[PDB]
């Protein structure tokens, strides 16, 4: 994660000064969000695979996902390893204030802690900005079932 | 006034959004038992945990268990509360397992169960949705005077 | 052309002065500008 | 509202150990967990009967007709 | 730690002087201050606090003659209308020998252009075929008390000091 | 950073208020409207600085002082309260003059002078 | 806003869906459900 | 691709949202030739081709003076000269040109004269001029040269017209398609609209799981046919 | 002995002197102590048109006390009013000045109706009852109060939330409907609502009292701004991108040949509706339409139309910025854009209109004796007061009981204003308080007001919401919140000029968009040169308590504005001030807070803590824990678990669960049954589910210590073996013990009331 936090911080400092080349469908802000969202989505895969390959036999949620009972291998990962990016409407967490998402982060911050990447597991227990960012994506899918 | 006891079909819940109904009532020599002889009041399925990801219910049981063995009420307040690594200190202090999993015997066949059973006190609350106030049935009865349907 | 006259600062709408030379002259103000040759840019 | 007579999970009689539980805490005071063990409540199903018992009969009896 | 002190002094209150703000004329032309609109036929309306300055503009430079004389009755002078609203804590300051002298500015006028001759061409062009509401009814029903013009009054420069001296 | 930018611009307005006050000396009939607070301290009795701080006109003269500090700054004190000062209105574009009104029968609009700029004084809260 | 004759026929509480396509029936009951593995799937 | 994608096929929606149009090219390897045919279907407004739009007010002549370049014309390789732009201005007729008055100054400039208030209509013609379409099809909003997963170049035109795109040179008109089922009906008949209803529903549901049997879709295609 | 983990003791210090039902209790205390006077003074005098000398004026008003009595009146206690199906109320003693015969007479203590008073407010007899007087009056001391007893049924007025009233909000979509609301509301002097729309790239001005909409250049000329260069300097500035967008609107003023304010006012004078009474001219009407008709909170009183012209110019600058960049729009769902209308505000709307209709129906019967014979036989004019005084009582009681809100004068027809208080749990009675209703429950959208916003951190509970048809439209307020009290703003305006703004009538309109302009409640006031020195000296006057708290100032930057809000209905939240990288509340203050002295609101007066608005949290940077305080911080959380409300504090370890799970508990903690009250055996209610042996949770929470949940708990500690057993527990069924049920595990009890009234008849 600290590699992913260091690579995402060597990518915004190339963005505050205008330097980032873009994919041919996006501008410089949107091509940041693909390089910074596609890099947080690969450390659920890195840290998730370190999890599931490590839990022993006669692990209970590993049996209930090998069966096809209640459980996915992602649900087990979020309870043990990183819960991961809280995607809201396809994007990250929107700026709920003037130029940041939440007053506990500095203004003009695109750091992954600030835009919705929760790192504590459910066993670890979610931090107070991690708690709210996960709670927004919960209701966004709780009203998408009504 | 009316007194009423749990029937098949009353709703109980824990404090973790896991609503549930009473499916069977079991004779207490058929329940599993530990070395001290404690039998459960509720048996809860392990299949309501992985899809729902209520890990804070797995900590309510240990903090509930270590607290009642210590004699103190514990705390599960948000962003804090009692810690799992020293609720598991009280729990080895007695001679229970640190993880809250006990070796229960089987009440039906007498044998050791082949898994350790996660076992302790959860706070259950009983809901107002009771099957006595919900079971109804009609053969023939009054009809609406306009449509002459039931 | 978005150019405002002196002394009342209304909009200098240009007009065909008595079927002759174009002049830009304010309305409700007797200011005028006879022989302009003026232009603008808009990229 | 008043103490259960028996533990729910064993049937061990715990209703006679509420009047004596409060005396071990009020006088000769103990730390609520050796006052349980002194009354002889080993099993945790039986300790939770009187530890988490909230006694509401004392508050309900304040509102009767004075009679 | 200071160096010098300027004797901030105040003047009296028997003047009720006003200040003017010409919303059209800029202050600068070529980094020098622009020249004052020279001659005026000023008039004032008490109980409504209206200032009307009549600044005549020059002919023969950018001034047409057929336009003004045909329908606007041949006007050559511009009326500037503004309202004097009070604003407290305002003070004029001339400085003599490193001493400022505060004089209480009583009202501030926001002088904007005005067109009397459209009102002339409003009444005289319909008669062929033919709360704050009160604050305008008091305005138009009162005769605008004319004030003669005076430029370069140096007696006020001494009038503050003779009542500062006590 | 923004409080440092307003600090140096006030430091820029403190030399710019000293030139435009010293150059304006003894040029006759040329004024400067400048803004004081509405309520002033009392002068029959001196209201002390912290008492005027709390609740937030006919006068004689020599009621204050415009002190020039050695470092770069200026500060008006009146009576005993200490205020701060800055050329803080705007670079005005509309042209300004001062006209004296006369009441009833000597009816005249005396044109006194022309406004240089506008400086403001605030209590040092 | 009284009901006319057209107001008795409109809406999902009127006649066409509310008395003709859907209607309360007899010899029916409604009860909370509950599991039983011992009885057959039919 | 949601359930409102189904809901706009299920009823015959004349105006759908996002009506993208595939197109197959005869030059699937030359990148420059892909850019040639891309500009031929893409509409080009006058703003992207000009330097400036001005007007000069000499003593009796008043004219809109438009200067364009040729350094844009070779970068985005349009087959556009300075003359048919002046044709395309007169072609527009949303601005009442009385089109015999257009003059062309040498190689870089077009003078739109006007003569009879004269200022009101010349002000309105000042801003309604630099957004007219000078080359391309008017209902095509945008186009994207897309690389297929074998490397081939099949551009995603995103407008309304299919007859115009399938007749554009470079685009082979046998293999170009459209999301819009009513617009396939106007050019390709009913039987290529039946075959397109069942292919936009075997593609909308198949992006969400939903392994419906295809014979349940073919019968839905035929009720609409 | 004291450290970083001890600052949460401010949360029992906050809730001690405040409580959780203060948003009901303070509002009703404000109404019966301040707003009763500001209704009597708004219509004091009764003017008899027949013989214009028999006037009648009301001197003052008070409820529940006669002036000659040194003691408050005896009220029937609130529990007896539940049993006897009465209304728990208090008499409204007005005293009256009237004319009788040939002299004027004051009469004292006229009872005009009865006011249904709220429980635990000032006039309730439960106010300062020492829990032994609660038992004599058969009342539960753990009851929250905050509700009314009307015809026996106990009714709660829910917290309504509206959009922010007197401020500007920018909407936009494709097809270019860039509209700008401003719902002006001076109480009902006028209740009006303007728009600003761009049609065809041309800015207009729609208003519902105009026949057809007016363009924008010939309405600034209707105000004083007529120079037509400054209109290009009030809405464009020196920005060349905006000068192109507005330039179409200039020539349209010349196209109608409008050039003076005389001619500009006469345009809109012939565009009005409701010409009724005066037969005044179109000049006298068009100058009245700018007076008190378009933007009604900005009433003009004289010739100077300057600040109102600057208002419409700063509306249309936000339109031109929205046309250029389409993302400069305002969120309608942002919590700073909301106002919470409480129970005193609603009853002041309700009691005023009944006192209008009292005085109208008393005037049209005070002349039914004057123009009739027996001229020499005078009458005291105080014998027909009780003819209509049973409409004050019956109209207050009906509108609370039915919940219907039929205000003829104010023109609002709201439904669902009240609800029956829930007596399912102890949690239901406290979850029905702190509950917030919304305006979206008439027309439907997707993914708008139902998604929670990040701007409700600490203001609203992030999990307590129903699931189903109201998910995100009903919401709940957190623990440490406060609703702002509306206060006077002209002392706050006069503080702004002293602190260094210079007035809008003093500033040039050319150089207005080069300096930050201050905005006292959305209205432009001045223009400061140095804003962050101005804002810092305004917090410093608030932290010293010179200017009040609940007065928020925040310096926007993209708008380049300094807003100052002081109106009521904003949601505050207390925070600890930090300074130069160091929390200002030291361990000496927590040592004093514990041992009795120096309570909460001594942390406000001594400058230690601070209420922050939602908007003022933009101009901040808040630490969560003391270990996270960097030098650029400016606040610190008192306690992070107050992100959750009262009901969501029942959950043990919520941060370990998944978030949809913590929302289902909030709906199901209100449905679980246990103990209700201490008079739960003395009450006769419609349906009352009780539990025989309720136990307090083994794992508890600080949040349920605070709300006293462990003294009336709802549940039992079951011994739970998490295992798969019998195949009768497959999908959420649970296996139960028979010998537990025989001993009283989960055994409940139902109670039901049955009322008959032996009515006597007219026969
Ligand atoms: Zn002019
Ligand atoms: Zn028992
Ligand atoms: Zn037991």
């Amino acid at each position: 994660v600290e590699i992913a936090y260091h690579k995402c911080d060597e990518l915004i400092t190339l963005f505050n000064k205008g330097e980032l080349e873009t994919q041919p469908g996006c501008n410089e802000e949107q091509t940041l969000e693909a390089k910074i969202g596609g890099l947080l989505s690969k450390v659920r895969e890195e840290v998730g695979d370190v999890c599931i390959n490590e839990l022993d036999n006669w692990n209970a949620p590993l049996i209930m996902a090998t069966c096809g009972s209640k459980g996915s291998t992602l649900n087990v990962s979020q309870m043990v390893a990183v819960v991961g990016q809280q995607i809201i409407s396809g994007n990250r967490v929107p700026d709920g204030f003037q130029d940041r998402s939440l007053p506990h982060f500095p203004k003009n911050s695109k750091t992954p802690q600030s835009k919705g990447f929760v790192r504590n597991s459910f066993f670890s227990g979610l931090s107070p900005p991690e708690f709210l960012f996960h709670a927004i994506s919960g209701r966004e899918g709780l009203v998408d079932t009504a | 006034r009316q007194n009423r006891r749990p029937e098949l079909g009353d709703k109980f819940s824990s404090r973790h959004g896991q609503k549930g109904v009473c499916g069977i009532i079991v004779k207490q020599e058929d329940m599993p038992f530990n070395d001290q002889g404690i039998v459960p009041d509720i048996i809860m399925n392990p299949h309501g945990f992985p899809s729902r990801m209520t890990v804070g219910k797995m900590i309510e049981l240990i903090s509930g268990k270590a607290g009642v063995l210590n004699g103190t009420l514990e705390y599960g307040t948000c962003f804090g509360g009692s810690k799992l690594e020293d609720m598991s200190k009280i729990l080895v202090d007695q001679g229970f397992n640190y993880s809250g999993k006990d070796m229960l015997y089987s009440g039906i066949t007498g044998e050791c169960l082949q898994a350790y059973i996660f076992f302790g006190p959860i706070y259950y609350q009983k809901l107002k949705h009771m099957v006595l106030d919900k079971m109804h049935a009609r053969a023939r009865g009054p009809r609406a005077v306009l449509t002459r349907q039931p | 052309m978005l150019s405002f006259c002196p002394s009342c600062n209304n909009m200098l709408l240009i007009t065909s002065g008595d079927s002759g030379v174009y002049t830009l002259a304010c309305r409700s103000c007797p200011y005028e500008f006879p022989i302009e040759g003026i232009e603008i840019y808009d990229r | 509202m008043i103490v259960p007579v028996r533990c729910f999970s064993c049937g061990k009689v715990v209703g006679d150990k509420w009047e004596s539980y409060l005396n071990l805490l009020q006088e000769d005071e103990l730390d609520e967990g050796t006052a349980l063990s002194r009354l002889g409540l080993k099993r945790y199903c039986c300790r939770r009967m009187i530890l988490t018992h909230v006694d509401l009969i004392e508050k309900f009896l304040r509102y009767n007709p004075l009679e | 730690p200071v160096i010098e002190e300027f004797p901030l002094k105040i003047s009296g209150e028997e003047e009720s002087l006003h200040v003017f703000q010409y919303a059209n004329r800029p202050r600068l032309v070529g980094r020098k201050p622009a020249e004052h609109p020279f001659i005026s036929a000023a008039r004032y309306k008490p109980k409504s606090h209206l200032w009307e300055i009549d600044i005549p503009l020059d002919e023969q430079a950018f001034y047409n003659k057929d336009k003004a004389e045909s329908e606007w009755n041949g006007v050559n002078v511009q009326t500037l209308k503004g309202v004097g609203v009070e604003n407290n804590g305002q003070y004029a300051a001339f400085v003599k020998d490193m001493q400022v002298y505060l004089v209480p500015i009583e009202r501030v006028a926001q002088l904007k252009p005005f067109f009397k001759y459209i009102d002339d061409a409003n009444v005289t062009r319909k008669q062929e075929d033919a709360g704050s509401l009160l604050a305008h009814k008091v305005a138009d029903e009162e005769a605008n008390i004319e004030l003669t013009w005076a430029e370069g009054t140096f007696e006020q420069f001494k009038d503050t000091i003779v009542k500062e001296a006590e | 950073k923004e409080a440092a930018a307003e600090l140096e611009l006030l430091n820029a307005d403190h030399q710019h208020i000293l030139r435009k006050l010293k150059k304006m000396n003894n040029k006759p009939e040329r004024f400067m409207v400048f803004q004081l607070p509405t309520r002033l301290p009392a002068f029959e009795r001196p209201a002390v600085k912290e008492e005027k701080e709390d609740m937030e006109r006919e006068l004689a003269g020599k009621v204050g002082s415009i002190r020039v500090h050695k470092s770069g700054k200026l500060s008006v004190k009146i009576g005993n309260v200490v205020m701060d000062i800055g050329k803080g209105a705007e670079t005005t574009f509309l042209q300004d003059v001062i006209a004296l009104s006369i009441a009833d029968d000597a009816s005249s609009a005396e044109l006194l002078g022309r406004v240089d700029g506008k400086i403001v004084v605030t209590p040092q809260i | 806003p009284i009901r006319g004759f057209c107001q008795r026929l409109k809406g999902k509480q009127g006649r066409f869906r509310g008395n003709l396509s859907g209607k309360r029936v007899d010899f029916s009951g409604r009860t909370v459900i509950s599991p039983d593995p011992n009885l057959s799937i039919d | 691709l949601g359930v409102p994608r189904i809901k706009e096929i299920i009823n015959a929606s004349k105006v759908i949202s996002t009506p993208i149009i595939n197109a197959v090219l005869v030059n699937d390897n030359d990148e420059r030739a892909a850019r040639v045919v891309k500009g031929r279907v893409e509409k080009t407004l006058l703003s992207d081709v000009a330097f400036y739009v001005q007007d000069v007010y000499k003593d009796n002549l008043s004219f809109i003076q438009v200067r364009i370049d040729l350094g844009t014309i070779d970068k985005l390789q349009l087959e556009l000269t300075i003359e048919d732009i002046a044709v395309a201005i007169t072609r527009a007729s949303k601005l009442k040109i009385q089109a015999s008055d257009v003059n062309i100054i040498g190689k870089d400039r077009i003078a739109i004269n006007v003569f009879p208030d004269v200022f009101y209509r010349m002000q309105q013609l000042r801003r309604a001029l630099p957004d007219v379409v000078v080359k391309g099809l008017p209902d095509i909003s945008r186009a994207v040269i897309n690389i297929r997963d074998d490397g081939k170049r099949e551009l995603l035109v995103e407008g309304y017209g299919l007859r115009d795109v399938m007749c554009t040179d470079g685009v082979i008109g046998s293999r170009t398609t459209t999301n819009h089922v009513l617009e396939v009906f106007s050019v390709l008949g009913i039987e290529a609209a039946r075959y397109s209803i069942i292919r936009e529903i075997n593609y909308t549901m198949s992006n969400h799981g939903m392994s419906v049997d295809p014979r349940h879709i073919q019968l839905l295609g035929d009720v609409m046919t | 002995i004291n450290t970083a983990q001890d600052k949460w003791h401010l949360l029992p210090a906050f809730l001690k002197v405040k409580g959780l039902v203060k948003q009901h209790l303070d509002s009703f205390n404000y109404f019966v102590d301040t707003d009763l006077k500001k209704i009597i003074k708004a219509n004091q005098l009764i003017l008899s048109d027949v013989d214009p000398e028999f006037y009648l004026k009301y001197v003052d008003i008070r409820v529940g006390k006669k002036s000659s009595s040194s003691t408050k009146d005896y009220l029937t206690p609130p529990h007896e009013c539940r049993l006897r199906d009465m209304t728990y109320s208090a008499p409204i003693y007005v005293d009256i000045e009237y004319t009788r015969g040939r002299n004027i007479i004051m009469h004292k203590d006229v009872e005009i109706g009865r006011m249904p008073i709220m429980l635990r407010s000032n006039k309730c007899i439960l106010y300062d009852a020492d829990e032994s007087k609660m038992a004599k009056l058969n009342e539960c001391p753990l009851d929250p109060g905050g509700y009314f007893i009307v015809n026996g049924t106990e009714k709660v007025i829910l917290v309504q939330e509206q959009l922010s009233k007197n401020r500007i909000i920018v909407e936009a979509d494709e097809k270019k409907g860039i509209v700008q609301a401003s719902v002006t509301s001076s109480t009902h002097e006028r209740k009006s609502k303007t728009y600003v729309i761009t049609k065809n790239g041309k800015i207009y001005l729609k208003h519902n009292s105009i026949a057809e909409e007016i363009p924008i250049a010939i309405v600034l000329k209707a105000c004083g701004i007529l120079s037509d260069l400054e209109i290009m300097q009030l809405v464009c500035g020196n920005d060349s991108s905006y000068q192109d967008i507005f330039a179409v609107n200039l020539e349209e003023s010349s196209k109608l040949d409008i050039y003076t304010q005389q001619q500009a006012l006469e345009y809109i004078g012939a565009k009005v509706k409701t010409m009724r009474r005066q037969k005044l001219t179109i000049l006298q009407e068009g100058i009245e339409a700018i007076a008190t008709t378009v933007i009604a909170h900005l009433t003009v009183e004289a010739l100077d139309f300057r600040e109102k012209a600057l208002y419409i110019a700063m509306m249309t600058r936000r339109v031109v910025m929205a046309m250029y960049n389409p993302k400069m729009i305002d969120d309608r769902d942002y919590v700073g854009n909301k106002r919470l209308e409480l129970a005193g505000q609603l009853i002041s709307l309700l009691f005023e209109d009944l006192f209008k209709k009292f005085n109208n129906d008393f005037k049209l019967s005070i002349d039914k004796v004057l123009k009739k014979p027996n001229r020499a036989m005078e009458y005291d004019a105080l014998l027909s007061i009780n003819v209509h005084s049973n409409n004050i009582t019956s109209g207050l009681n009906r509108a609370i009981s039915t919940g219907n809100w039929s205000l003829k004068r104010f023109k609002m027809e709201r439904a669902g204003v009240t609800h029956v208080l829930s007596r399912l749990s102890y949690i239901s009675a406290l979850g029905m308080m702190t509950r917030i209703s919304s305006q979206f429950e008439k027309s439907r959208k997707v993914s708008g007001p139902r998604a929670l916003q990040p701007s409700q951190f600490g203001m609203l509970c992030t999990a307590d919401t129903p699931e189903g048809e109201a998910c995100g439209l009903v919401k709940n307020l957190a623990l440490m919140t406060h609703i702002t009290t509306d206060d006077e703003e002209e002392p706050i305006k006069k503080l702004c000029y002293v602190l260094g703004v210079e007035d809008i009538t003093l500033i040039d309109s050319a150089s207005l968009h080069l300096n930050y302009g201050v905005y006292l409640n959305g209205t432009l006031i001045g223009s400061i040169r140095f804003p962050t020195k101005f804002v810092t000296q305004f917090r410093h006057l608030r932290r010293t308590g010179k200017v009040s708290e609940f007065i928020s100032i925040y310096s926007n930057s993209h708008q380049m504005a300094v807003h100052i809000a002081t109106d009521g209905g904003r949601i505050c939240r207390p925070l600890i001030i930090v300074s130069d990288g160091q929390s200002r509340v030291k361990d000496i203050h927590l040592r004093k807070l514990l041992d009795g002295e120096l309570d909460f609101d001594d942390f406000l007066k001594l400058g230690l803590v601070e209420y922050l608005d939602v908007n003022e949290e933009n101009d901040s940077y808040i630490a969560l824990y003391e270990k996270d305080i960097v030098p650029s911080m400016t606040h610190l959380e008192i306690e992070p678990f107050t992100i959750l409300g009262a009901v969501a504090g029942l959950i043990p370890y919520p941060h370990h669960n998944q978030s949809p799970r913590n929302t289902y508990q909030c709906a199901m903690g209100k449905q679980a049954i246990g103990a209700i009250a201490y008079n739960q055996f003395k009450r006769i209610d419609t349906l009352l589910y009780l539990m025989t042996y309720p136990q307090q949770p083994m794992v508890k929470t600080k949040t349920i210590e605070l709300i006293d949940y462990d003294k009336l708990p709802a549940g039992q500690n079951a011994t739970v073996a998490v295992m798969s057993y019998s195949g009768y527990d497959i999908e959420d069924a649970l296996v139960l013990n028979k010998s537990s049920i025989d001993r009283g595990f989960g055994r409940c009890e139902t109670r039901r009331k049955t009322t008959t009234v032996l009515k006597r008849y007219a026969n």
